[PDB]
């Protein structure tokens, strides 16, 4: 080979994924969240390490070691804000990434999609164990509610929970093991990301029109490297604005109070990115039933590729599906909102409605309308 | 922007406020006979008087 | 049952995105904590050194610390002894443990105030409304013995008797020590106690905004510049025919 | 390594100019904004509607919750 | 404490010898044992720091 | 596309091309078994490490006792700790033999595989070091003191770097908590760089004992070397388990069963066996900075090996003079190891400087010189 | 100056690779620790429950623990109180801190014994030799006041007076309480205290050896089996005409 | 990654092998194996052993010398009084 960018066994890899990589000429801003998610990952890991270097996983020292970090460590407070808010930024981007996928039928790339779901699940576990570390009232009780979800499993349920806890309740062995898991998981996310992008390159990106772009491809650099760096700074403003001008907009003030095993907060409410799922869990007034609904609310994503009836890949030229799509999005907003309210009329009923329609749109309306649209095209 | 962020992160690993908070320790010279060497921990290291 | 009154939003001079804390107000607020609240409230996370270059001079801070007796040791006999405070010491706890605290407050536990404005919805707006909002119970409502009616406290029956009243102390800066003036200052102090980085955070935010505005613009141009090639690109289909 | 074996293409000509011969953000008023409006317009009645509905359900449910917190004078008349 | 061919101190790690003044006499040690800055309560106390 | 998944699937394709259909020389010996053993230590260490990390507490007031709590209260905690502590040793035994094989058979002529190989060594060293400090016994503390103070020998920035690394004015709690994080992280960098190592390696496939092309006689990795490797695994696994189960403390310093004491330094500070030879070299030069450089050079000398190859033949198999020179070097290392465990006193001091001096002399002068001399005896 | 005497190797009944600890000896050893050594030595890492099913029955262990008064609290008033021990309690420290310890031992600090046999070269061989090896200093050697000559201790001047002598106690199992008998037992006890998993470790080691012998053999065969193809393979070079 | 088929240009070489089931796993232990182990051992002992023998000696000496220098020299107290 005449030029190193192609012969060298390592550069060869950089060249084939970030320089000469063929990309569709027409992908929009909705294709920017992949790289943003990658940067959150690198960002989170970097800030997490820096925090971990002053953290102390022990119920008697957790809360104060974090206080020590924010109060005594040079820019400790800043690093903590960036980490805590970065987690939100991570979810905002993952949700939009998912939305783009469903809308443009990116899920027809089954392996890229499936690993995509694994990535989501892993990010969730990460956020969860990480959230418990500061050991505030919310960290403690959320950890209690969440872990007890598993006790709903028949037979092995109680056994698994006590195992996971390392005792008879959320306590120090839970905390120390959660720290380890929180440290480890991000790296599984990084690894699986490689698998994600590996499956993806088998076919290259999809595009807004859902038609082959082989007739019009362009080098990733400098088209998308530049477009991606731009997208980075655009999303970076709100992030920093939030973190630097409204550090506590998203957090529960309850987590500024050391965990108390004997007093449960009056209104236990999860972080914003888990609200819609929490809402679904509560819709079913039966322990096990509610857990299954919650599990299904996320695992439903593995089913999407099999509910595609449209003869067209995207929804760009499918007006009926587009409506159905925004209904679903709005449905999620409603669930989010319902998840932040107490279990009482009218919320209870509104909730069960939204829950019921969520699954109805995905399991019945989408495939049904897709078939209906095919006929209106005379197919 | 890079120079600042990297500077901030780097310094987050150097002595924190609580550590830099350094005091003095008084030692009465009537507890050390003539010739004796008493060691007192201090600012992390041993203090020889 | 779950009837609650939410505090109004006072125009604190540190509420604006670029608004620092009023340090004169924070200094005063400290005195209120020191001379009034500290009798029952701990502030475990703040040390006398934190005052320096913020609300007090080093000389002053040292004095303040020496006013306190702190336990240290063990000495050579393995005995614990007392000594005068050092700026590296944290504010004195009124009680040895919550048990003792409750024991000295009718079973009620006065919370540590280091993060109180962040541990309560409403922050200083809520702490201010609670401090100045005591009044008699409305018709049909009876407060059990030991508790006091306060519409701002959830449940409305708090175990804390009104802590401040006019001239309950004298600001050495001559400010008229009125109840609300006092609450307003101590609340400001509490904001600082909770987020000492408050000011620096805002100065950074300013720069963040400027650099971001600039950089976002330049990058927007560069993206447009490189993409102009494709944006204005034209094409035609000329089959042989 | 994909460039060169992507598609079988015939009889298409394309013309481009160096980025230095052209304007980075040209015809903002005669073309850009008019199109932003076009795009906005062609989607508002697809998007907005369900969100409007969510907003209403929100307003109602919220007001209803607070309304049920109020006292019903007809519970103490006699 | 009181060991070394100079009646001062001896470091067990690699054999650095110091005299009763704390100066480096024999061994790998590059300089003399640091003399902290020591403020003065007349006689009976010493304020170091 | 392809008739069988083992080749078409984008993930299996990778497993197939590196562990199933991978072409391997038919004649590689037991010396080519340490690569896979190194990989297994790595996975083993990580697994046992996470398990220990789940009961560990990085704080000077709780470190020592959390480890004690682990060995005394955690089901099989003691066993897992032994496997982790002793696994670190098996890791070095294997890395040393892997390097030995490399030097002897001229594996270093695969420059990228070799260089990343040295990065791996260096990273493993850092890892073992920060890890060793965690239990926070006397040896953990003072070793942490001696090692970190080595950097203070760097002129100008020396003192500044050390205090920075410490997070204070001496090895203390912020050193401990940051060391835990590093210890947790590095093993994964080791895993990642291992992939780069094997990636460069596959560009050429393995070398072999005769040092001549094996293209005429290659065989699929499976089942030839998968079976050979599993066998090598169980052969080395016996001593490891025998040591860990019948002599848990043969290799550790009793001094580490005593909580770190900032004011009392142990009478005989002695490093873990795998660092002795280097320590020996550090002490040979009675000058702080000089000794540090000798130490650095004693390991970085490995980056120079590929350029000191004068032989017209790749391995030492047919080079009797080099073979002697080779075992001299090995014995020289034993001597250094032994010297590094003794006190700085006659006759050790002189014996030490001899061994140090000959170590560098064999690598920088004798090997290339003899290699040239051998070429002539072959009439080349 | 660099002279030291190293202890001989006694044939402990737990020295063999498959030799468990003599529990009768460990039980007795415990009594020695409890009735003699614990007066000055702590054993922070062992709790009365560890005795159960090892050297004592649960009923016994409970008794032993109740013989001790432990501090607990704070109570309702935030006061610390005393209570009888529980099997979950760890052995009582003789002193509140090393300062007090030294203070009660002429500046000398009796070390915690939980890991003593592992914290000293020679283990029980060394602890045994030290306990039974006191004697008068050799000509030309003078021990300073407060110290005692012991050739086995480094430097030879120890701050611990001979702790055990004949019949300094009575084994309730009737074993003749001779000095050496007592040392031998307490040392066995110390071994156990340091590595409670001693016995289980060795049982595992046994199985490990067997499984390993077997597995290594089978895998050796399998490797040979598959490789036989290449090992006996023959070849020839038949170039044309 | 994929190499079998493009490795070398080979001509006129015949090889013969038997299934692993038609043969013995560890054959001719006494007529071939051991005799060869001896051969191998022999052809290397005077290459390896020597330097290690020397290391051993230097060890023995240096150790004994160290301990010897710990002993007392009677000629330091002959005229002591
Ligand atoms: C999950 C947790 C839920 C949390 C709350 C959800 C957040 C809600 C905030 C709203 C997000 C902003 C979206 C507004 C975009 C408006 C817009 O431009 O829509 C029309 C526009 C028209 O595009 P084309 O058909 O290609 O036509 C171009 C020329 N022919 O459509 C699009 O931009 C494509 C749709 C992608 C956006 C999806 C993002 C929504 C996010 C929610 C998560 C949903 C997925 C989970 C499913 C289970
Ligand atoms: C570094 C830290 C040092 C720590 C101590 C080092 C450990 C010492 C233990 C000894 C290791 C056992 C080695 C004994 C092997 C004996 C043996 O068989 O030697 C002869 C034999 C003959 O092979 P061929 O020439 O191919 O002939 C075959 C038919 N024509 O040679 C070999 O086995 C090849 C040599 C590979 C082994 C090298 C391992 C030595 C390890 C030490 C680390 C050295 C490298 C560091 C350099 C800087
Ligand atoms: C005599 C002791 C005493 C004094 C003096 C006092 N407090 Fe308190 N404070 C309490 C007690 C007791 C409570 C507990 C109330 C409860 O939970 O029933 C309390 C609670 C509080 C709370 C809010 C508790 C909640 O749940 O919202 C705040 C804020 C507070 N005090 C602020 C102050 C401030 C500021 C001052 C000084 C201006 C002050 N207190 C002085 C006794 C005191
Ligand atoms: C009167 C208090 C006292 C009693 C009783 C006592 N010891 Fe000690 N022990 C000490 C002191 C003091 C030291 C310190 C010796 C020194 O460092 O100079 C010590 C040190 C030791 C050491 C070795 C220290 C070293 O550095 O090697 C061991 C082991 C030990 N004792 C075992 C025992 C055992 C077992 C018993 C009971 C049979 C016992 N001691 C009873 C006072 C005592
Ligand atoms: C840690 C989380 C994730 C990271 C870092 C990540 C990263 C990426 C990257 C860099 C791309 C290429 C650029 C783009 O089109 O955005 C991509 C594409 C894609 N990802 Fe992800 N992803 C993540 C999560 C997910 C999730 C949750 C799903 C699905 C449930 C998913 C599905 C896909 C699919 C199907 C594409 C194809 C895009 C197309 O249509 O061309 N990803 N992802
Ligand atoms: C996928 C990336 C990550 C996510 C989504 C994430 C998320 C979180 C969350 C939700 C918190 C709680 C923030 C709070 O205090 O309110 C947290 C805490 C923490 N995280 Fe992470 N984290 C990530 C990666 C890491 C990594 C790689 C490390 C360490 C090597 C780490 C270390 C920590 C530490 C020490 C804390 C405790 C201090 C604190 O609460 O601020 N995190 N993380
Ligand atoms: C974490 C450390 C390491 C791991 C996991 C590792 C792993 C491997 C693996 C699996 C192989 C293939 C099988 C073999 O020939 O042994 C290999 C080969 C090799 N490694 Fe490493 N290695 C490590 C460290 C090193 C070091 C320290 C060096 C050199 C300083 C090195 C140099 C090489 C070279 C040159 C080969 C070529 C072997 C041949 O001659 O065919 N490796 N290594
Ligand atoms: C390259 C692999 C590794 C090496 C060479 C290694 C080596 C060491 C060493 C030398 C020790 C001290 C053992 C002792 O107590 O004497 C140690 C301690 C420790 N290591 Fe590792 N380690 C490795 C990987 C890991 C990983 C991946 C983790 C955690 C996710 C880990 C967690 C620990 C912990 C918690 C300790 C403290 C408990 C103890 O000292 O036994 N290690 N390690
Ligand atoms: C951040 C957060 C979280 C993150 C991801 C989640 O998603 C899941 C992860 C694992 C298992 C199930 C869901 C759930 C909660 O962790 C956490 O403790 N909370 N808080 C909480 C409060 C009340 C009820 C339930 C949870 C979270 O929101
Ligand atoms: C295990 C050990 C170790 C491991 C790898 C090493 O290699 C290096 C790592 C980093 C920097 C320099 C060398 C050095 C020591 O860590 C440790 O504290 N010690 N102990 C020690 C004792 C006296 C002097 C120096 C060190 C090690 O042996
Ligand atoms: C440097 C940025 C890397 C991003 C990860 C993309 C995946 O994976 C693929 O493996 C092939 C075989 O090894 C390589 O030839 C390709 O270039 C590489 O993308
Ligand atoms: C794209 C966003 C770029 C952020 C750049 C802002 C740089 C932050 O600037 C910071 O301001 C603080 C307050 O004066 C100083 O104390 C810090 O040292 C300085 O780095
Ligand atoms: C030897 C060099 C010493 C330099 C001292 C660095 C002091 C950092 O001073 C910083 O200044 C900023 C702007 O006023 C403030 O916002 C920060 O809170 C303050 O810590
Ligand atoms: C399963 C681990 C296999 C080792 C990784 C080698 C991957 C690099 O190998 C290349 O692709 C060929
Ligand atoms: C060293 C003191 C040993 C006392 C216990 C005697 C029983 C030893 O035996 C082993 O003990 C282990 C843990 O108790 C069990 O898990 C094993 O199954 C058992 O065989
Ligand atoms: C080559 C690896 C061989 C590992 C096999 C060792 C299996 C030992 O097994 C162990 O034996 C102990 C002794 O009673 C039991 O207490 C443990 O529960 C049991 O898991």
């Amino acid at each position: 080979a005449p030029n190193i960018r192609k012969s060298h066994p390592l550069l060869k890899m950089i060249n084939n994924s970030l320089i000469d990589l063929p990309a569709p000429s027409n992908i929009s801003a909705w294709w920017n969240f992949g790289s943003l998610l990658a940067v959150c990952l690198m960002t989170q890991i970097l800030t997490g390490l820096l925090l971990a270097m002053h953290y102390t996983a022990d119920t008697s020292l957790a809360f104060s070691s974090v206080a020590h970090t924010c109060r005594n460590v040079q820019y400790g407070w800043l690093i903590r804000n960036l980490h805590a808010n970065g987690a939100s930024f991570f979810f905002i981007c993952i949700f939009l990434h998912i939305g783009r996928g469903l809308y443009y039928g990116s899920y027809l790339y089954k392996e890229t999609w499936n690993t995509g779901v694994i990535l989501l699940l892993t990010l969730m576990a990460t956020a969860f164990v990480g959230y418990v570390l500061p050991w505030g009232q919310m960290s403690f009780w959320g950890a209690t509610v969440i872990t007890n979800l598993f006790s709903a499993i028949p037979y092995i349920g109680h056994t698994l929970v006590e195992w996971a806890w390392g005792g008879f309740s959320v306590d120090n062995p839970t905390l120390t093991r959660f720290f380890a898991l929180h440290f480890l998981l991000p790296f599984a996310i990084a690894g699986i990301t490689i698998i994600h992008l590996t499956f993806l390159h088998e076919s290259g990106s999809n595009n807004p029109l859902g038609i082959s772009s082989d007739s019009d491809k362009i080098p990733f650099h400098p088209y998308y490297s530049f477009k991606d760096i731009l997208g980075l700074t655009l999303m970076l403003t709100p992030f920093l604005t939030l973190a630097l001008f409204s550090p506590n907009l998203l957090g529960d003030p309850e987590n500024f109070t050391p965990a108390n095993p004997l007093v449960t907060p009056p209104h236990i409410k999860p972080e914003w990115y888990f609200l819609f799922a929490y809402a679904i869990l509560r819709s079913i007034p039966n322990k096990l039933g509610g857990v299954l609904a919650l599990a299904a609310s996320v695992l439903i994503l593995f089913l999407i590729p099999f509910l595609h009836k449209s003869k067209q890949r995207t929804m760009t030229f499918r007006p009926l599906s587009q409506t159905l799509f925004w209904l679903l999005v709005a449905n999620l907003l409603i669930l989010t909102w319902i998840g932040s309210q107490p279990v009482e009329h009218p919320f209870i009923i509104i909730g069960q409605m939204a829950s019921l329609s969520y699954f109805t749109i995905l399991l019945i309306l989408f495939p049904t309308i897709g078939t209906l649209e095919n006929k209106m095209l005379n197919y | 922007a890079a120079k600042n962020v990297v500077t901030q992160f780097i310094s987050s690993l150097s002595a924190s406020a609580d550590v830099l908070a350094l005091s003095k320790i008084e030692i009465k010279l009537s507890d050390i006979p003539e010739g004796k060497n008493v060691a007192f921990k201090w600012r992390g290291k041993p203090l020889f008087v | 049952g779950e009837l609650e009154l939410h505090p109004p939003a006072f125009p604190w001079s540190h509420g604006g995105p670029l608004s620092a804390l009023d340090h004169s107000s924070v200094r005063r607020g400290f005195q209120v904590y020191k001379q009034v609240c500290s009798a029952c409230h701990s502030m475990d996370y703040v040390a006398f050194r934190n005052l320096i270059g913020v609300t007090h001079t080093e000389a002053e801070a040292k004095a303040l610390a020496e006013e306190v007796e702190v336990q240290d040791g063990p000495d050579e006999n393995g005995e614990l002894f007392m000594r005068p405070g050092k700026i590296s010491d944290y504010f004195p706890k009124p009680y040895p443990n919550p048990e003792a605290a409750r024991a000295a407050n009718n079973g009620a536990l006065p919370p540590d105030l280091s993060y109180i404005v962040n541990a309560r919805h409403g922050g200083e707006d809520y702490v201010f409304s609670l401090l100045t909002g005591y009044c008699d119970p409305p018709a049909g409502v009876v407060v059990r013995e030991g508790l006091h009616y306060n519409p701002y406290f959830p449940g409305q029956a708090i175990g804390m008797a009104p802590p401040i009243y006019n001239e309950i102390l004298e600001y050495d800066d001559g400010t008229p020590a009125t109840m609300s003036q006092i609450a307003k200052d101590v609340c400001t102090f509490l904001r600082w106690a909770a987020e000492p980085e408050h000011d620096q955070r805002k100065r950074m935010g300013l720069k963040m905004l400027l650099i971001s505005a600039l950089l976002t613009s330049l990058l927007y141009y560069m993206k447009r510049h490189k993409w102009s090639v494709l944006k204005s690109r034209k094409m035609a289909y000329r089959p042989p025919k | 390594i994909h460039f060169g074996n992507l598609a079988r293409v015939r009889h298409i000509i394309t013309y481009s100019l160096s980025p230095f011969e052209q304007r980075a953000i040209p015809n903002i008023f005669s073309d850009a904004l008019p199109n932003v409006w076009r795009r906005f317009s062609s989607q508002v009645f697809k998007v907005a509607p369900p969100f409007l509905g969510a907003y209403l359900l929100y307003s109602w449910g919220t007001q209803e919750f607070e309304r049920l917190k109020r006292k019903n004078p007809a519970d103490y008349e006699n | 404490a009181n060991s070394g061919d100079f009646g001062g101190y001896y470091c067990p790690c690699h054999g650095s010898h110091y005299d009763a003044s704390g100066r480096i006499r024999k061994g790998p040690a590059p300089y003399n044992l640091e003399v902290p800055t020591y403020q003065f309560v007349g006689d009976d106390l010493v304020v170091v720091g």
